């Protein structure tokens, strides 16, 4: 079974990936969209 | 007593005027829907 | 989908990212908790989404969905009183602010007329939505809006 | 007040003559009111409301049908921005045959 | 109470009383005549009659739309006679799928 430290690292990596892709999307939409 | 063992809504005599209203509203609504798409 | 209404879609993903990992909502939805709130917040959001979608557009089909998910929340949790006392407050605040339109009438009257009779079908709720003081606010606003629409007609044919 | 009534009666009675399908609505709303009154009269004459769920099922099916008819009339007189005069009917039908099922389940 | 104890019976509560049949029959007749009056007002008095009727394929879509609208109310009436909820759900799902398509086709074609 997966350990506890491995699960902690997995959760942190999922959160970092999510918070980075969200910012990438927002920074693409702010420029590419007609303002 | 379970819900299925209470006396039905038509066996009672006090509530024969509350089912006529529902049946009349439903019939009138059907006829209205029919006549709405068949009128200028 | 609810923040996609208040602002652009780009500002909704952030909200999702917030509500996915936040300890105030994780505290009551941990892997072992099997309480009502586990399912009672999702619906809390979904109903509100439809209500906005119904109040912003004015359609009837977006208020019947709000009524159905409010019946599902009534069945799933005893905190439906919050919605029953919050949606009428929104409608009332829009009434006295001077922003009454022909969309509030349809949206709110459809929502109430379906949601109340649907929530009466839960044997635990019973006849409370017409007997208890909590729900009375909703009922009051119902009557109030029935007056305001007629008043609007008078404005249509009377000098200001 | 006499002038207001005089100038509103003929206006309404000309509007209802220009559009025929605005006479289907109101003469169907009006009679609904009567039904409600009749039921209330009954509960007044028989002062015991034994099947109170039946009374509610017979009164809500009038109130929540009057309100849907009124919403349809408002949305037909001058349509809403996004939705056309043909969604105004295919949504009223859905809401009405959901309310009918709810009020048939209530009374049993 | 070494020897014997007195007998005990349970005194039930009186059941709520129904009403006499003639009053209910009168109030049913009143609603029936009111509905008939509404129908007569629609047909003749208000001059709101069947001006245009769909023909051909649009008439077949019209028959389908009426069939859907009436079938849902037949389903609800049959469910009001002690039919299982699951059966009602299946009978409604087997009728909405063709009925939705036919009704949308009619409402887009006719307008
Ligand atoms: C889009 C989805 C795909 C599926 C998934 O989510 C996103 O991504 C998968 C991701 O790749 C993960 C795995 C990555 C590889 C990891 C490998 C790790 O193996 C360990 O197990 C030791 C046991 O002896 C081995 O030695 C050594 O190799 C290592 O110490 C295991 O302990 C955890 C592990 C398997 C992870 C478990 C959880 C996942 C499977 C994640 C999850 C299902
Ligand atoms: C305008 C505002 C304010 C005024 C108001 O409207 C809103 O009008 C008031 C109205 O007067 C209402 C009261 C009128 C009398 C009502 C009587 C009613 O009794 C009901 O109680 C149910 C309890 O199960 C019965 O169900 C079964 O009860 C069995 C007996 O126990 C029968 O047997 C069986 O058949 C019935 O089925 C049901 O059959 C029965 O009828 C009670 O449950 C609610 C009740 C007390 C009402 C509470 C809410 C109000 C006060 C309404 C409300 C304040
Ligand atoms: C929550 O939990 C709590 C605790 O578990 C529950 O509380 C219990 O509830 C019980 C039922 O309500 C209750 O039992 C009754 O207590 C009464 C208390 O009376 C006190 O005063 C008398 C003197 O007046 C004392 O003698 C007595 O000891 C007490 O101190 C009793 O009076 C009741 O007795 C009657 O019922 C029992 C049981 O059937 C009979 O044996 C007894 O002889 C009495 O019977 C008469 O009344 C019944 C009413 O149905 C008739 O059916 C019966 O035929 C008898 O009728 C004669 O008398 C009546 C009245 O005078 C007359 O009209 C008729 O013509 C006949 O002459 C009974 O014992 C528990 O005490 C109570 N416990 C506690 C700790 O409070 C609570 O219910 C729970 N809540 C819920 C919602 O369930
Ligand atoms: C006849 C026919 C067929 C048709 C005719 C036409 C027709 C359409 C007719 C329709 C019917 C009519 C006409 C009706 C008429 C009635 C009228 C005209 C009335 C007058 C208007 C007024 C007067 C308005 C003004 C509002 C008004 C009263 C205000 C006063 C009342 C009031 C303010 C009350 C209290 C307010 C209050 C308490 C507010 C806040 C409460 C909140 C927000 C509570 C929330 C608490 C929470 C969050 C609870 C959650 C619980 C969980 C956390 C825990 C549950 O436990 P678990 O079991 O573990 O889940
Ligand atoms: C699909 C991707 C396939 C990945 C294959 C790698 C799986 C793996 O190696 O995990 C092993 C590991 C241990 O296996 P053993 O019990 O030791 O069995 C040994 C017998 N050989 O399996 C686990 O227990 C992992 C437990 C589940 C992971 C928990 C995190 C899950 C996160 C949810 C993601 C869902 C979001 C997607 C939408
Ligand atoms: C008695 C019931 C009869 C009601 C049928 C007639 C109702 C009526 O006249 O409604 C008209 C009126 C105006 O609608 P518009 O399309 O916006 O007008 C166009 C130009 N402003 O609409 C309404 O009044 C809707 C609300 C009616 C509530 C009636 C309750 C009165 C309570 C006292
Ligand atoms: C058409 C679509 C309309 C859908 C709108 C929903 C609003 C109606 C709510 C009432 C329906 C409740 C229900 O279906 O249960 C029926 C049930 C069985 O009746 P029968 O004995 O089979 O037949 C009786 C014949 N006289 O009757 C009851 O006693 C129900 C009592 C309270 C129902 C509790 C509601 C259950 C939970 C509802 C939400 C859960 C849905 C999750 C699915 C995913
Ligand atoms: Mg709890």
């Amino acid at each position: 079974m997966i350990s506890d430290e491995q699960l902690n690292s997995l959760a942190i990596t999922f959160g970092i990936v999510m918070m980075t892709l969200i910012v990438i999307y927002h920074a693409v939409d702010s420029t590419m969209s007609p303002k | 007593l379970a819900n299925d063992e209470y006396p039905r809504s038509w066996e009672i005599s006090n509530s024969w005027v509350y089912i006529s209203a529902i049946c009349g509203v439903i019939v009138a609504w059907i006829f209205f829907v029919v006549s709405f798409v068949t009128t200028s | 989908e609810f923040t996609k209404e208040i602002k652009d879609a780009s500002a909704g993903l952030l909200a999702a990212g917030f509500i996915a990992i936040v300890p105030g909502y994780i505290s009551r939805s941990v892997a072992g908790s099997y309480d009502n709130e586990a399912i009672a917040i999702t619906l809390l959001m979904v109903t509100f989404m439809f209500w906005i979608k119904a109040q912003k557009t004015g359609s009837i089909m977006h208020a019947t969905c709000a009524a159905l998910f409010y019946f599902y929340m009534v069945s799933a949790w005893g905190g439906y009183v919050f919605i029953t006392n919050l949606i009428p407050l929104h409608v009332f605040l829009l009434i006295l602010m001077g922003r009454y339109s022909s969309k509030l009438y349809s949206a709110y009257t459809t929502w109430y007329a379906i949601g109340t009779v649907a929530s009466m079908q839960i044997p635990f709720v019973g006849f409370l939505p017409i007997r208890s003081n909590d729900h009375m606010a909703a009922l009051g606003v119902f009557g109030l809006i029935q007056i305001v629409a007629f008043g609007d007609f008078v404005k249509g044919q009377i000098s200001t | 007040f006499q002038e207001t009534f005089k100038t509103s009666k003929r206006a309404y009675f000309a509007q209802i003559e220009k559009y025929p399908k605005l006479k289907l609505i109101d003469t169907f709303c009006f009679f609904l009111v009567l039904l409600g009154v009749i039921q209330c009269t009954f509960i007044i004459l028989i002062r015991d409301n034994f099947p109170f769920n039946a009374f509610l099922a017979g009164f809500i099916i009038c109130v929540g049908q009057f309100v849907l008819l009124m919403s349809l009339r408002l949305q037909l007189c001058n349509s809403f921005p996004g939705i056309s005069k043909n969604r105004a009917f295919a949504e009223f039908i859905v809401a009405s045959l959901i309310l009918h099922f709810v009020c048939l389940h209530f009374i049993n | 109470k070494f020897g014997i104890k007195p007998e005990i019976h349970h005194i039930f509560h009186a059941e709520p009383k129904r009403v006499a049949k003639p009053i209910a029959v009168i109030f049913v007749l009143i609603i029936f005549i009111t509905i008939l009056s509404l129908i007569v007002t629609w047909l003749n008095s208000c001059a709101a009659a069947f001006n245009n009727i769909p023909t051909g394929v649009t008439a077949v879509y019209f028959l389908g739309f009426i069939a859907t609208i009436v079938g849902f109310e037949v389903i609800f009436a049959r469910y009001y006679l002690g039919t299982s909820i699951f059966e009602t759900l299946f009978s409604s799902l087997y009728l909405g799928a063709p009925g939705l398509l036919t009704s949308t086709k009619f409402l887009r074609s006719f307008g």
